[PDB]
């Protein structure tokens, strides 16, 4: 347990307990020699006290004066110090076992993969499925012995890759993200031997993982047992983790890209080519779109089966749109669902309610297949849409300079005579804290209006407004911070800044306003790194 | 413009910043060590701060038992025994020996005589040790992988008054803990409590009363309240109410007594404000009032008075013949009324176990505070105290004076209720920054104190008369202190050398953690914030995102460290209206009284014409008028740091997202062919020129030749006769950086191009044309392409991997040892038995891989043959050996192998043989090739030196048919003697230079042949330097320049990428969703500016291809770029560099606004909308929306997929727990933690948890069983007791517990 | 909360609830 | 040999990074813990030997196994395994040599050619 | 006056 | 920590099966006295 293994360099690495036990043995030998020597009564009792202190430090070492090792200056750990910290039964020994048969690789988006299939690098699948590869080679007869198999996979022969794709067919692997905050952090996936050296993770499932693809090492595990390999298929599969355990809301809802694509497909405008041009089937819409007769602004009529009543429903000619029909065809056929759900703008909240209603009324198989289809559909209709952010995307409100001037003038009328705290609060709350949502509200109103071109057809909707309304990445606060008034920054004690901060990120912020911004934002950034520790402690207390 | 911008002219966008040139970026640590190591003659050694002061304060000692003094005259600094270029390879300490003068005298003799027979000093000298002299680039090479010492920000010495914020209060009251933090000693706390009493909580151990502390100083009792109270003008019993009192403090107090005037009357019963009564008393020749009882009478008052002030009477015995109430309360609560009692209490508080004595307690307090040996408060502490609480001149004194504690108590009791603001403990000026200089000075002072203790213990035995010089002075703790400081210190823990910006940002890094400051946990949410005084001195954006946020914030670009330690940021001083040019680095302490107005203000030709200039008078920004302004910001980038100053449009980025981008600027690997960003920042040139790994022209002469490995330069246009001659810059080739990355330099200067002194000649790692280039500019389309960039992931084109544009080297340089084990000496021969011949390829006779031979992952790198004992004879293995006829190899395979990777080729294989037997039978050809190349480079240097010497001699002789007589270089062959004598002197000086070079080279070859420095155990060490060519494989954390990070997506071919209007395909396709979520819209503006620059470059290169150096091309360049017109013929070369996009130097806060970018797009043939039509690549269709297609400056961040990927079914297990090791060090496994095991616990996957943490990792008897079962075919396992539970029960059984299983 | 079906015997209800309560962390305050 | 005598054994609980996490004790390898792969070759070497010995003579296979020990760990010498079968003489050594030269062909010693490494 | 130290107690 | 099967989930179902198997074994033992 306390080893003395010879480290590289001839310097032995003795455990902390070895020095404590050596000290205890020295104290015991000294006491035995003193008692047999008939030492003075004040030295034998003092020897007993030293032995008692040594035995105390050997067990806990905290209640005593923290006896340090003779060589190093760090406080020596003991039988109690090990169990207390993470390096004992708490984290290192029992709970947080460094399990083998695992792998950590940077993750990349896997939109070509199914929802129940995660990308696995070929260079990692061999080191992960070494015993499984050996078993497949032995049963198939390719390798005579285990040593010959290890000699085969060690060089990565071309004949072992065919066996790796065969062994990894229905063997789910546990995808373990670095930080886990719920049971969906460990989701088993049917691995796919993808090229490269990065775990091709599904886009819909990474939201549940809390793993974006800005750099997030997803530790992959491989269940060895036949039950664990099957336990990861019945419970740990990504298809079974659609609804998050927090509430009755599906966690497989599109976060950023698929939601934006569905919003672009569902946005309907009265002005567009092919107005009221009735279509026969779903394929007619795409056939006409490829011919340039009907646009994707969702303003054309066609046929679609809604399936509202009991049993099959007739193909009623609905007055719906073509864009909402591409998503409507992906919806499973079942009562209480259909095109009635896609009639809305199909934002992130609406799309989550749609994945919830499809799971609440229909089964999990149809729900997961609809999530897989809509991700591919949203991806194909988002890249073809051209949602790139631009300078004119974030439109500054033209009615902003006048309101800023009037606010700063109102901040000076009462400041002439002056209580200073009351005047300040009138100039920071009613002057800047107020009318900062007025400028943001005016910006949102000028951004919501669909500009109509000279040909009677609207040019396009702002990409930033689309992202804010659909719920992919935008928000009212973020919109105001980017193009609005930017609000007022915070203070170290929590007070709001009184100086005027009138500039958005689209415009050039001077040194003082940006310094206030980085003074108010570093507090939240530390909270993301400091309050998260309290979150981890609370989670540890709750699970225990 | 100095041979670095002439070919890369950057159209600046700043309004008019020329206030003050930014100082050297590495100048912080440079100027720090240059006050710690003077390294000059005797008159230059006069330094009250540095190693000299601490040495002279600790070196002179005395002997109270023998009268032996050890005087210090001065120390002489010697040159380093090893050069930096030679110490980086040897992996030794780049240190210089310290020689100090000693003088032992025995003049003080007995018999009342002051001179003895050996009274004269001996003038001794002792080898102090070797200290790591700071490299010119500030690296502090202690061993291989040079580590630079990051500056520390500890609490500056001085008194502090931290007013409590209600916490630890009775109900809601404040504490006002007056604490003086010494530079080196014990802390003092004068905090209050709910009882309204000051308690001297020394070092937060006990809470004894402050009356004991005052008694310890001597000024306590009847003289402590002299500065707190005074006598009252009261009288005795007489007719009516007679009293000679003057009314001066009765205002704002109810008239409890009828203190009316004598004749008429005054002091009416209302007693509202006493505004008229005070004036009447002052104008009536005093406020004679004819009138308390239960007041404080603790004033000065032994025949008629007594100790204490508690009467409760009506002035019996003839009276013994609401702002301040703190001193009177403490004197009564104190149970000690004698100084001896206070000393005993202090001794019991400090040392409770030891029995306090009368003189022992008094000596303890004196040694703690009254002793300068222990309570060594630095001069910065004394000056900070003098500024906080006003006192006399005390720069010389260090210990807290007895009068200083009185002033501290007075200011504390005054600030308890208003009367001045408290001293914030979280102020930049309050938090003095310490650097490697002061840290090494303190640790060397500790080592010198230890050496002084050792010398005092040793001198009592060895007599001073007829003693060998420096025989008692030790040298182990002297060098041991610096070794620990550079070996395992928290400040010297690592040097981020991924690129020139990482070195600068790591050198300019003020870490608040480490020894002497708060740890990572100790920080809390207070110090992890940014104070208002941080403005201009410490960047608020560039900070690590991990747990150490707000603690390792890097210094500002313009901020400097004063001699005291406080950060001094420059401020352009301005007079009334007219802003003058005089600048002064105003420290954060003195910045509060001065009003500061920010830069970027519209100033007229002679003054500011705004009249409403913004700024902050003290931290809080306000709107100060044109007048009443004395300090102005030097530049807008003064608030940002070096790593943050290179963020273009940084004012547009979010305060939080800019922290992500500023952290990855220093985390970008050096890319081959990396060019400067088209939309970069002017700070890039300064950060690249003021950084390491870039050779700067130290002379003015013209370069002679350039061969990559070196670059020769002429002396100068006006050079001294024999000062230096020609200066050759040995260009650093591909050597492994501290981050296991490449460090390559390219000779940007061409053959025959004059270069002035002070400019960058050859670029460093990730640099082009002198400007810093963290990566390469790639055409970016901020659109979601088929969901491959759904999250923050970054789609990628094959052109950015096919053209070799985002590919680094990342030289691993693995190390192998050949230590002589106990079971016979270990060998490094060809190969270990039982190894195939395929793995033995690329190995020479010595056993190491051939230099330049590609090695696959896992191939044999160096065959290590380690003799051992007979392995455990197994029956099946013995039967197999007897069947095959072979014999059991007594040696165990230990040859070093490459870990799983794409390393491949080997750059360098250095072998360090033992001094005893080196090159006997191994590494002979390696050392032979080394000496051959050394002689070759020496001959080349000698040849170039002789060439330039002959050229100079011919130039000197032509002025004083020479072609027919070429051998007259050493002889005039005429009657001339003066010219011949001067030529002979110059030639002899040059021959002396050549002889010095030959002597250095022969010393190097002798050191190589004698045996390199090896550890005591290993005899032969091979340092194989394997280099990788990592492409842009899917998984590389390719983060943007602003903070928009993201793993690279699937590498799409150059056919499926989105097509542009001109037919070009974008190299990367980012996600536009990152801008609205994280407000980094400057990335969009930066991309628009990059697109404008790229279109300008395509227009200029399309204009030069038809007509090279055309008359109209200069007009277009002038319209786009004025320092552009250059008389030289470099216009044909400037366009060649501008064809990839005209670079731009946009300031951090004074760059191009929206209108500037709009005008640039209009003038560069770009659409006015900023976006551009982008045809699809996968299917192919004109997108029905304007797509942003620009040239974003992407990076190749060190968090790759190769260095981060990992997969280990079963690797080496631990010893204490028998678990698989962690991390990618040796086949580690992903630790399955308590919070990650709860994911399966809440799940129904209990069989996994019964096999993942039971049989997978911690079952030595079950792991092999489950592996054999998986290999056989059956997926069945069994594991009852894991090794974790076994070690846990064994540890619990180690104590008095009875942990024991049952049934 | 995993699916619409009722809770089945054997689920770590307490662990699931603890994880659901800890998930809102890192973005509170 | 005086120098390099393990002057000071470093504490196995010393920190490894900038913080006090992941001490050196958690990174030290194990040179005695039998890896699961090396146990796999042990089990298969027990299977691959029982198969090669199944082709030999029953009594000859028994005496050859007694010479080394597949089930019984008591490795007997030539004479000790000789007494168990017949008169302890060179006949046992002769049959052992014959068996050893027997399973050296490409047919019998096929899966073992890549086993000795 | 609890020292909680063997050295101090011995002294 | 002990390493045995968890009493929750699949481990819970296996514990229930072990309990019912122990009950069946007790019933069988009661048959043969
Ligand atoms: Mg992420």
């Amino acid at each position: 347990l306390r080893p003395l293994v010879p480290l590289d360099g001839g310097r032995f690495a003795t455990s902390d307990l070895n020095d404590l036990y050596r000290r205890v043995i020295n104290r015991n030998n000294r006491l035995k020699r003193l008692i047999e020597l008939r030492a003075p009564d004040i030295i034998i009792r003092n020897e007993k006290r030293m032995l008692q202190e040594s035995v105390d430090a050997l067990f806990d070492n905290g209640r005593r004066g923290r006896v340090i090792t003779g060589a190093n200056k760090r406080p020596l750990k003991s039988l109690a110090d090990m169990l207390k910290g993470k390096q004992g039964r708490f984290r290192q020994n029992l709970l947080g076992k460094r399990v083998d048969y695992s792998g950590r690789s940077v993750i990349v988006v896997g939109p070509e993969l199914k929802l129940h299939e995660c990308g696995l690098p070929k260079k990692m699948a061999l080191e992960l499925f070494k015993p499984f590869i050996y078993a497949r080679l032995d049963a198939k007869g390719l390798s005579g012995t285990v040593k010959q198999s290890k000699r085969m996979v060690e060089r990565e022969q071309p004949q072992v890759w065919d066996i790796l794709e065969e062994v990894i067919r229905e063997h789910p692997v546990l995808l373990n993200r670095a930080p886990t905050l719920h049971r969906l952090g460990i989701q088993a996936f049917e691995p796919k031997l993808i090229e490269g050296k990065a775990i091709q993770l599904h886009p819909l499932v990474c939201a549940a993982f809390n793993a974006d693809f800005d750099g997030d090492q997803m530790a992959v595990h491989v269940p060895l047992s036949l039950e664990a390999q099957l336990e990861a298929r019945v419970l740990m599969m990504s298809t079974n983790n659609i609804l998050s355990p927090a509430n009755g809301r599906p966690i497989i809802v599109p976060s950023q890209d698929i939601v934006l694509g569905l919003y672009y497909l569902s946005v309907a405008r009265d002005g567009e080519p092919g107005e009221g041009k009735i279509f026969a089937d779903l394929g007619e819409i795409e056939a006409a779109m490829d011919a340039g007769v009907v646009s994707l602004h969702a303003k054309i009529k066609a046929r679609h089966t809604e399936m509202t009543p009991e049993g099959v429903l007739l193909r009623k000619v609905i007055d719906t749109t073509p864009g909402r029909m591409k998503i409507a065809a992906l919806l499973p056929h079942h009562p209480q669902i259909g095109h009635r759900l896609i009639e809305k703008a199909l934002t992130k909240k609406e799309i989550g309610n749609l994945i919830d209603i499809v799971y609440r009324h229909c089964g999990q198989k149809a729900t997961v297949i609809f999530a897989d289809k809509v991700m591919g559909l949203g991806f194909k209709e988002a890249a073809k849409a051209g949602i790139s952010f631009g300078k004119d995307d974030i439109i500054i409100p033209v009615r902003k300079t006048a309101i800023v001037e009037e606010t700063r003038k109102l901040a000076e009328e009462y400041e002439q005579q002056y209580i200073t705290k009351g005047e300040k609060y009138n100039k920071v709350v009613d002057a800047w804290a107020k009318a900062t949502d007025r400028v943001a509200d005016e910006m949102m109103a000028e951004l919501q209006m669909k500009h109509k071109d000279e040909n009677g057809r609207e040019k396009e909707i702002n990409a930033i407004y689309m992202m804010a309304h659909s719920g992919a990445r935008g928000s009212q606060a973020q919109m105001k911070q980017l193009g609005g008034m930017r609000g007022l920054m915070a203070k170290p004690s929590g007070e709001i800044i009184e100086t005027p901060i009138v500039s958005n990120f689209k415009e050039g912020l001077t040194v003082q306003e940006y310094f206030n911004s980085t003074h108010g934002a570093r507090k939240g950034l530390a909270d993301t790194a400091l309050k998260t520790a309290n979150s981890g402690y609370l989670t540890r207390r709750l699970v225990d | 413009q100095s041979f670095t911008g002439k070919k890369r002219i950057r159209k600046s966008f700043g309004r008019i910043p020329e206030a003050v040139q930014m100082p050297n970026l590495i100048e912080v640590q440079r100027s720090s060590y240059e006050q710690f190591l003077q390294r000059e003659t005797r008159p230059g050694l006069r330094r009250d701060e540095g190693v000299e002061a601490v040495f002279k304060s600790v070196f002179p000692i005395k002997d109270f038992n023998e009268r032996a003094v050890l005087e210090y005259v001065s120390y002489e600094f010697e040159e380093p025994k090893y050069d930096v270029e030679e110490c980086i390879q040897r992996d030794m300490t780049f240190a210089a020996p310290l020689k100090v003068k000693l003088r032992l005298i025995v003049f003080e003799t007995e018999e009342e005589t002051g001179a003895r027979s050996v009274k004269d000093i001996k003038e001794q000298d002792v080898y102090m040790g070797d200290i790591p002299l700071m490299t010119d680039k500030g690296t502090f090479i202690v061993n291989g992988t040079e580590r630079v010492i990051v500056s520390q920000m500890h609490r500056s010495p001085g008194v502090f008054f931290d007013h409590d914020k209600g916490k630890t209060h009775a109900s809601g009251k404040l504490l006002f803990a007056a604490r003086v933090i010494p530079y080196r000693g014990s802390w003092l706390d004068f905090e209050f409590d709910a009882k309204d009493i000051v308690y001297v909580r020394i070092d937060r151990r006990r809470k004894l009363p402050a009356t004991t502390f005052l008694y310890a100083l001597g000024m306590d009792g009847e003289e402590i309240l002299t500065t707190f109270y005074d006598v009252v003008p009261f009288e005795k019993r007489s007719g009516g109410w007679a009293t000679p009192y003057k009314p001066e403090r009765w205002r704002g107090v109810k008239p409890e007594f009828p203190l009316v005037d004598a004749d008429t009357g005054e002091e009416v019963a209302p007693a509202g404000t006493k505004i008229t009564a005070r004036q009447a008393k002052k104008f009536a020749d005093g406020g004679l009032k004819t009138l308390l009882t239960g007041r404080y009478l603790a004033r000065d008052a032994e025949i008629y008075a007594e100790a204490g002030d508690e009467l409760d009477v009506t002035s019996i015995q003839a009276l013994a013949d609401t702002v301040g109430a703190y001193m009177r309360n403490t004197l009564r609560v104190d149970k000690n009324a004698i100084r001896e009692d206070a000393l005993f209490d202090i001794y019991r508080v400090m040392r409770p176990g030891e029995p306090p004595t009368v003189e022992a307690a008094e000596a303890m307090f004196k040694s703690l505070f009254f002793d300068a040996e222990r309570y060594d408060l630095s001069s910065v502490g004394r000056v900070k105290m003098n500024m906080r609480l006003e006192q006399d001149v005390s720069d010389e004194v260090r210990i807290l004076r007895k009068e200083d504690v009185l002033a501290v108590l007075k200011v504390l009791v005054g600030l308890r209720d208003g009367r001045g603001e408290i001293d914030d403990i979280d102020n930049l000026g309050n938090r003095r920054v310490r650097s490697v200089g002061e840290l090494l000075e303190n640790q060397y002072r500790v080592g010198l104190l230890r050496m002084e203790r050792a010398i005092k213990e040793r001198m009592s035995s060895v007599d001073i008369d007829t003693v060998m010089p420096h025989d008692l002075i030790n040298a182990k703790p002297a060098a041991a202190a610096v070794r620990e400081f550079f070996g395992s210190s928290q400040l010297s823990q690592f040097m981020d050398q991924t690129n020139p910006l990482s070195e600068i940002t790591h050198k300019r890094r003020l870490s608040a953690l480490g020894p002497g400051g708060l740890t990572r946990e100790r920080a809390g949410f207070e110090v992890r914030d940014v104070h208002p005084t941080h403005y201009g001195r410490i960047c608020p954006i560039e900070t690590p995102e991990g747990p150490n946020i707000g603690l390792i914030n890097s210094l500002a670009t313009h901020a400097r460290v004063n001699k005291y330690g406080f950060i001094e940021s420059p401020y352009r001083r301005v007079k009334d209206g007219k802003p003058q040019d005089e600048v002064v680095y105003m420290s954060a302490m003195e910045e509060s009284k001065h009003v500061i107005a920010q830069s970027n203000i519209k100033v007229a030709e002679g003054e500011i014409v705004e009249d409403l200039v913004p700024g902050r008078i003290n931290g809080e920004p306000t709107l100060l008028q044109k007048e009443t302004v004395d300090l102005m910001d030097v530049s807008p980038r003064q608030v940002v740091s070096v790593a943050a100053a290179l963020i273009p449009f940084l004012e547009n980025d979010d305060a939080n997202r800019a922290l992500m981008g500023s952290n990855m600027q220093r985390q970008a690997v050096p890319l081959v062919q990396s060019d400067a960003p088209l939309v970069g920042t002017g700070m890039e040139a300064v950060v690249a020129r003021d950084s390491g790994a870039v050779v700067i022209a130290k002379r003015t002469g013209v370069v002679e030749q350039i061969d990559g490995t070196r670059i020769v330069i002429r002396a100068t246009e006006e050079t001294d006769p024999a000062r230096s001659g020609v200066d050759i810059y040995r260009m650093s080739k591909f050597q492994r950086s501290n981050q296991s990355t490449c460090i390559n330099q390219r000779p940007l200067v061409k053959v025959g191009d004059r270069i002035v002194a002070g400019d960058i000649i050859a670029d460093g790692p990730s640099t082009e044309l002198g400007e810093l280039a963290l990566g390469r500019n790639a055409l970016v389309a901020f659109m979601p392409w088929n969901g491959y960039n759904f999250e923050d992931s970054i789609l990628i084109s094959e052109r950015i991997v096919r053209d070799d544009v985002f590919t680094s080297i990342h030289i691993e340089e693995f190390e192998v040892m050949a230590r002589d084990t106990k079971l016979g000496p270990e060998e490094i021969t060809r190969d270990i038995p039982n190894v195939g011949e395929e793995a033995l390829r690329n190995l020479d006779e010595a056993g190491i891989v051939a230099i330049g031979a590609e090695v696959q992952p896992g191939d044999i790198l160096v065959g290590k043959v380690t003799p051992k004992g007979e392995s455990p004879m197994t029956p099946e293995e013995k039967l197999l050996r007897a069947i095959f006829g072979e014999k059991a190899s007594d040696v165990r395979d230990t040859s070093l192998r490459l870990p799983p990777g794409v390393a491949g080729t080997i750059v360098d294989v250095r072998v360090f043989n033992r001094h005893g037997v080196d090159k006997d039978e191994r590494a002979l050809a390696i050392e032979r090739a080394e000496i051959d190349r050394l002689g070759k480079d020496r001959d080349d240097e000698f040849a170039i030196l002789n060439r330039n010497i002959s050229g100079r001699l011919k130039e000197l002789l032509i002025g004083k048919l020479a072609q027919v007589a070429s051998g007259l270089w050493w002889q005039i062959a005429l009657e001339d003697e003066k010219a011949m004598g001067e030529l002979e002197s110059l030639r002899r000086l040059f021959d002396e230079n050549r002889k010095r070079l030959d002597r250095r080279f022969e010393d190097k070859v002798d050191k190589l042949q004698r045996g390199d420095e090896l550890p005591p155990g290993v005899m032969k060490m091979v340092k194989v330097f394997v280099a990788v060519k990592r492409k842009l494989q899917p998984g590389d954390k390719m983060a943007g320049r602003h903070g928009n990070k993201g793993v690279i997506s699937r590498i799409l071919p150059i056919e499926d990428m989105p097509f542009l209007a001109d037919g070009t395909h974008v190299d990367v396709v980012l996600n536009p969703l990152g801008v609205p979520s994280r407000m980094n819209v400057g990335q969009i503006f930066e991309t628009h500016l990059g697109w404008a620059c790229a279109n300008l470059g395509k227009q200029i290169t399309n204009l030069l291809e038809d007509w090279q150096q055309g008359g109209q091309k200069q007009a277009l360049v002038e319209r786009l770029t004025e320092e552009l017109p250059d008389t030289e013929e470099g216009l044909v070369e400037l366009a060649r560099n501008l064809g990839k996009g005209v670079p731009i130097a946009t300031p951090v806060f004074d760059g191009a606004r929206m209108d500037d970018i709009e005008g640039h797009l209009e003038m560069a043939g770009v659409n006015k909308s900023g976006q551009s039509i982008l045809f699809d690549g996968l299917t192919g269709e004109q997108f029905k929306r304007p797509v942003t297609v620009g040239y974003i400056y992407m990076l190749k961040l060190h968090h790759l997929v190769d260095d981060k990927i990992h997969a280990r079914s079963i690797g080496p297990y631990s010893l204490v727990t028998q678990q698989p090791l962690g991390g990618k060090a040796q086949f580690g496994g992903q630790r399955f933690g308590e919070m990650e095991v709860w994911a399966l616990e809440a799940y129904g996957a209990a069989y996994t948890l019964q096999e993942m943490l039971t049989v997978k990792s911690d079952d030595v008897a079950g792991r092999t069983k489950v592996y054999e079962s998986i290999v056989r075919g059956d997926d069945t396992f069994e594991a009852g007791i894991p090794e974790s539970f076994n070690v846990l029960v064994k540890e619990m059984r180690s104590l008095g517990l009875n942990v024991e299983l049952e049934n | 909360l995993a699916r619409g079906t009722p809770v089945n015997i054997g689920e770590a209800v307490g662990v699931i609830a603890a994880q659901s309560i800890g998930e809102p962390g890192t973005q509170l305050t | 040999k005086v120098l390099k005598i393990a002057k000071e054994p470093i504490s196995l609980e010393t920190p490894i990074g900038d913080e006090e996490d992941s001490h050196l004790g958690d990174f030290i390898e194990d040179k005695n813990a039998i890896l699961p792969i090396d146990a796999a070759i042990q089990s298969n070497l027990r299977e691959t030997t029982t198969r090669v010995l199944a082709s030999l003579t029953p009594r000859e296979e028994r005496v050859l196994r007694m010479r080394f020990g597949i089930g019984m760990n008591t490795d007997h010498t030539l004479e000790e395994v000789g007494q168990q079968f017949s008169v302890t003489r060179e006949r046992i050594r002769q049959i052992e040599a014959k068996a050893l030269r027997k399973l050296k062909h490409p047919s019998r010693s096929r899966k073992l050619r890549s086993f000795l490494d | 006056d609890r020292t909680d130290d063997p050295v101090r107690m011995y002294l | 920590i002990v390493g045995r099967l968890i009493p929750a989930g699949t481990g819970s179902y296996l514990r229930s099966l072990q309990r019912v198997a122990a009950k069946r074994d007790e019933q069988l033992a009661q048959q043969r006295e």
